[PDB]
RNA sequence: GUGGAAGUCUGUUAGAGUUGGUGUCCUACAAUACCCUCUCGUGAUCUAUGUGUAGGGGUGAAAGGCCCAUCGAGUCCGGCA
RNA sequence: GUCGGGUGAGAACCCCGACGGCCUAAUGGAUAAGGGUUCCUCAGCACUGCUGAUCAGCUGAGGGUUAGCCGGUCCUAAGUCAUACCGCAACUCGACUAUGACGAAAUGGGAAACGGGUUAAUAUUCCCGUGCCACUAUGCAGUGAAAGUUGACGCCCUGGGGUCGAUCACGCUGGGCAUCGCCCAGUCGAACCGUCCAACUCCGUGGAAGCCGUAAUGGCAGGAAGCGGACGAACGGCGGCAUAGGGAAACGUGAUUCAACCUGGGGCCCAUGAAAAGACGAGCAUAGUGUCCGUACCGAGAACCGACACAGGUGUCCAUGGCGGCGAAAGCCAAGGCCUGUCGGGAGCAACCAACGUUAGGGAAUUCGGCAAGUUAGUCCCGUACCUUCGGAAGAAGGGAUGCCUGCUCCGGAACGGAGCAGGUCGCAGUGACUCGGAAGCUCGGACUGUCUAGUAACAACAUAGGUGACCGCAAAUCCGCAAGGACUCGUACGGUCACUGAAUCCUGCCCAGUGCAGGUAUCUGAACACCUCGUACAAGAGGACGAAGGACCUGUCAACGGCGGGGGUCUUAAGGUAGCGUAGUACCUUGCCGCAUCAGUAGCGGCUUGCAUGAAUGGAUUAACCAGAGCUUCACUGUCCCAACGUUGGGCCCGGUGAACUGUACAUUCCAGUGCGGAGUCUGGAGACACCCAGGGGGAAGCGAAGACCCUAUGGAGCUUUACUGCAGGCUGUCGCUGAGGACUCUCACUCCGGGAGGAGGACACCGAUAGCCGGGCA
RNA sequence: CGAGUGGCUUGCUACCUCGAUGUCGGUUCCCUCCAUCCUGCCCGUGCAGAAGCGGGCAAGGGUGAGGUUGUUCGCCUAUUA
RNA sequence: ACGACCGUAUAGUACGAGAGGAACUACGGUUGGUGGCCACUGGUGUACCGGUUGUUCGAGAGAGCACGUGCCGGGUAGCCA
């Protein structure tokens, strides 16, 4: 997490970096299969180590509140 | 760094060279333009009235 | 005095240009004779250096291979379609007329066939509200209600990469790296920190603007600085 | 325990910089030098070569700094006795 | 450097030998740029060389650079040019769009060369031997042939394969040493041809429900391990090359750690890390062809730039020579280079000066200030406060240990790797030199890393993330251009432009009167054209009607410019200073008052505080971490001081040689007084005064150096400012032309934009040309 | 209230220097003045003594060390004839 | 080229109700200044002797370098306070 930042930058900045990256690094459920093997490959790029499925998602989350709405309507 | 003597050491770049058209060492090999005769810029020869006194 | 920075910009010198030669593709909707039969398969997902957002590589039936402005939720293997009869699923592109009202859309054309102009940045989207035989009313990400020819093509879904703005840059160096990929001069020296000769706010024994910051719309370049034709300022009220 | 992040630390590694000595020098080795001390040294890093921007114009993390020992408007010749 | 010697008319510095030294990322080896013959030989010394010279980068004359397989050449990069088109009064000018070309010699991509030998000077070029590539021709094979692969790629961490080197063991060859038995060198052998293949990927078998595997992550019934197989690496192994070559000889074998080279795994991105030619895909024999340009040398304390043989400046590769140790560190030493960072000789060599060592007792008393110097120091163990954003503070502080010798234990496959144990033992001192932090506290500022006044300022200034406001739906906002056109933009509000503030934390009050911006506007004001009236056989001209933007007027707006008092228990002019902070880097009075601390404290810190003249993004308060930033206190330390001494090295002094400059109206041995335009070696009166020369520290010559920067003056200059004067761009708005049909409206045909086209949108508007009004330090 | 002396302060003047007479404070090193702080020799005393106060002659010698402040000045401390 | 102070005897005396408390003179010492000197103490002493770290000369012996002594310990003459 933000431990790499030492005593620099202040609370807010590193609290949010840790929070965002924490969720970014969590196991993610692949949309193709259902396995929890989705990792970020870069900005907005996600991929399943299991089946190889490579797809677009949020910048730090594979799914965003807006993307979820699309499915519905 | 001193702008004088110490800055004179990096000057090993070739720019003005012997010109094919006029023979002067004014053909800028980077610009491919002679600063003396205009070769590379003008078919006509470079020349100006201010190169001599006004009434001469 | 001297020309102000905003004036140096227009000359288009290296310092102010975008590193175009380093960009990948000019994202635009494909041209279809008609019929809509045009479909392709997503072959890969790449990073777009000009938008800090993902983009999708697609192989179309008629052999054409082009990068596409990727909405969220598109992956390798998916089949996208472009045309009047395109199915109504994310990643497909069709005229606002064939799109069901109430659906989120991106890369909307301003004029039919221009290839897409609105809602293209990370995570944004337009909202098709009203239909008609003459006008298609769309709500852009800025919140504005835009009247568009229903013939204007668009892509179903919200643009990929949403949430990019949620993370702080934290350090100067990170901004630096991003700025290097844009047509922008950075960092930014405050006008009030300059000399009178260099900026209308320059000069003085201490730092403060000389006059009020709200400048008229009619001000000439070199003088139009600060709060341009501000209808109001501050937060109060 | 593993792992090995960082505009992270120490560091005359290379390399970059230039705080104090208001030392030596000050018809100099030098029209900006010498020595000791000192700062940075995985990054907004340093650097070679190529390349672009030109004078009321550039360039400027802004000191009116820099644009060939020339800058609150370069240099050359001319206007000009 | 010294002693001998060589050559020569002449020798401190030209050459030989010995002895003694210097350089170790360089003072060695290879090179880029740049220089341009400086390279080699012979002959010379008038020039150049910090002295001399027989020497030379000097002078003169000759000579010297050899390529199918090293570079160029070819490709394309940022980008540049040419032609066409268009603009411009015009062009040697100018943006776009086409086309074409140019654009990389160390250091992008790339068909092919190795070994030995040779010259005074070249050398993957010549010679000998061997190998290889491309094209073409002939012949056999082949119908395949263009899909694909390659060229071709970021940053961080890491495994495996593996050569050189280095080291260890043992043997052989040669050398050194001479109480031992040690120590040094060598022990060789290419391109290329052939062959082998780890890793990755995949196939078959197998059938794991918990196993498989890693340095780490990881893998699997969507099929784990095991087993078998396909594809598949090195500049690597192996065989050939090679009764080639090289060596006086021997002409080794194993090992460890392993640069190069090869091949994998992991991690990061609001950052995504070239392109093209070319190669592969796509066989073999024989033969022919392979032109053109470069090639010497230096590459620097003498061959480059800096006027110089200049202590400056100047890119790449050798980063694996030994000991040492964490080390590409120090110190010492090889290989290789040098004694040319090129003037010498003499004096115990004084004064004085530059660098520097050591100084008893005291220990910052020195000083603006601890400036300068000193102290500490490596590693291991123990132990570690306030505060804190929980990361840090921290190597806090403080305490202990540290060598050698003998025999061992543990980790590991092992190291010539690491961690320990027992015993013995020497010194004042065991990180024994070298290398190598002094520590603690209070306050101020800026959050932090970063930036800056090349050449007196490195800071608190700039930047920054973060906070905020403004403009804009893209035929946009902003900006460049005279125009043709252009940047932003391969971009599209999670954007990007224009500004302010400047991490975090707690917060950010009141004021819209003035000024600015913006919206509205009955009425008022408001230009020109057209229109109406008067005037003129026409015209000038006077007047009217209509009225755009703008203004009056109204409203919104301060994280817009800015403001937040006097008086009384409201007045100017809108409000009348809230949280906070406060004698401040802001406090005149001022060394404010009280306290801390000291013998004594205009300092510093804390409290008070009526604040000459604090205060909220002109940001207020506060703040961990950071700092060559400003002030203060303590311990430690010490020649900063009391108060100076002695010593070391280079000068200074004498001698040989070389050999300037500054400065000079004249005269001049002055001193004390006086006088004088009031600051005299020179006038006046006295006094003193034999001449010349050496060394010294600088009292005077208002010493030398510079037509004073301060100040004023000039109907001098320049940069900058603005509600100075006058104008000029630019923006807004009316009108006319382009411009057409039927105070509000439709249409389509010009014109504009979107579309490949069909066609769609818009439309007499817009654009453009002309003009009128308003704004207009953006500019003159 | 009246008369003066000095040329250390301050003010005035604008004589001298604007083709430059280098600033304040400090320091170091030399000479001097007396309107004498100490020391010598004296006079008066509201001089018992001791300790003082005031005055005269007198410039031989001495007049030191520190804390705040750039300070001169001045405030403060302990020594001192 | 000497200035000045403290102490002892004078004396617990003269003076004085007491408290307190002198002097002449003779002595001893200190301080500041001055000139010279080195037996004594102290400093230096890169003369010298020893110890010892790293490295090189194979070890030993004996040596070079480590800034003009590698460092540490002792230190004669001389010069000095
Ligand atoms: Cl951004
Ligand atoms: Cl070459
Ligand atoms: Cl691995
Ligand atoms: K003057
Ligand atoms: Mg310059
Ligand atoms: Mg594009
Ligand atoms: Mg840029
Ligand atoms: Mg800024
Ligand atoms: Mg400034
Ligand atoms: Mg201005
Ligand atoms: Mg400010
Ligand atoms: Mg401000
Ligand atoms: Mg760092
Ligand atoms: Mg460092
Ligand atoms: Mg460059
Ligand atoms: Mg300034
Ligand atoms: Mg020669
Ligand atoms: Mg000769
Ligand atoms: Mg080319
Ligand atoms: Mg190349
Ligand atoms: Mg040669
Ligand atoms: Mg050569
Ligand atoms: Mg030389
Ligand atoms: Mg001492
Ligand atoms: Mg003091
Ligand atoms: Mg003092
Ligand atoms: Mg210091
Ligand atoms: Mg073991
Ligand atoms: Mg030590
Ligand atoms: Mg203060
Ligand atoms: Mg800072
Ligand atoms: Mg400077
Ligand atoms: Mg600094
Ligand atoms: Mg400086
Ligand atoms: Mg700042
Ligand atoms: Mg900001
Ligand atoms: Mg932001
Ligand atoms: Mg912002
Ligand atoms: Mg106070
Ligand atoms: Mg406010
Ligand atoms: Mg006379
Ligand atoms: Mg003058
Ligand atoms: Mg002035
Ligand atoms: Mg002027
Ligand atoms: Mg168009
Ligand atoms: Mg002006
Ligand atoms: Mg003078
Ligand atoms: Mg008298
Ligand atoms: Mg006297
Ligand atoms: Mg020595
Ligand atoms: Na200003
Ligand atoms: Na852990
Ligand atoms: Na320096
Ligand atoms: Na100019
Ligand atoms: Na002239
Ligand atoms: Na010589
Ligand atoms: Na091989
Ligand atoms: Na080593
Ligand atoms: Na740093
Ligand atoms: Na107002
Ligand atoms: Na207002
Ligand atoms: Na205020
Ligand atoms: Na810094
Ligand atoms: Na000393
Ligand atoms: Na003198
Ligand atoms: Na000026
Ligand atoms: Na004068
Ligand atoms: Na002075
Ligand atoms: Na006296
Ligand atoms: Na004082």
């Amino acid at each position: 997490r933000s431990g790499r930042f030492g005593a620099r930058y202040g609370r807010v900045s590193r609290r949010r970096v840790a929070e965002i990256e924490s969720e970014m690094n969590e196991d993610h459920a692949c949309p193709n299969c259902g396995e929890d093997r989705v990792d970020r490959q870069g900005t907005g790029i996600w991929q399943c180590s299991y089946c190889d499925y490579k797809f677009t998602g949020g910048s730090y989350k594979p799914e965003t509140p807006g993307g979820k709405t699309v499915r519905r309507s | 760094t001193g702008a004088g003597t110490p800055s004179q050491g990096k000057k090993n770049t070739t720019t003005h060279t012997k010109c094919r058209r006029c023979g002067e060492k004014s053909y800028h090999t980077k610009k491919k333009v002679c600063s003396s005769c205009g070769f590379g810029k003008s078919a006509k020869r470079r020349d100006y009235e201010w190169q001599s006194k006004a009434g001469e | 005095g001297r020309r102000i920075q905003g004036q140096r910009r227009g000359r288009g010198t290296s310092t102010f240009r975008a590193p175009s030669h380093r960009y990948k593709a000019d994202l635009e909707h494909r041209k279809v004779e008609d019929g809509d039969v045009i479909a392709g398969t997503v072959v890969d997902i790449e990073h777009d250096p000009a938008r800090s957002a993902p983009v999708a590589a697609v192989e179309f039936e008629d052999g054409d291979r082009r990068l596409i402005l990727a909405p969220e939720g598109v992956g390798v293997g998916d089949e996208l379609q472009v045309g009047v009869s395109a199915e109504i699923a994310p990643g497909n592109t069709l005229p606002l007329a064939e799109i069901p009202e109430g659906v989120p859309v991106c890369n909307v054309e301003s004029s039919p066939g221009d290839g897409g102009k609105f809602a293209r940045a990370s995570g944004v989207n337009a909202q098709l509200l009203t239909h008609d035989r003459n006008v298609a009313v769309v709500k852009l990400p800025s919140g504005e209600m835009k009247r568009l020819d229903p013939q204007c093509r668009a892509t179903i879904g919200v643009v990929a990469g949403g949430g990019r703005t949620d993370k702080p840059f934290v350090k100067a160096g990170n901004k630096h790296h991003k700025m290097k990929a844009r047509g922008t001069k950075w960092p930014n020296v405050r006008g009030v920190a300059m000399n009178a000769v260099d900026h209308p706010f320059g000069g003085g024994g201490r730092q403060h603007p000389g006059k009020p910051k709200s400048i008229s719309r009619n001000a000439p370049p070199g003088r139009k600085v600060g709060d341009i034709a501000s209808k109001r300022t501050g937060r109060g009220g």
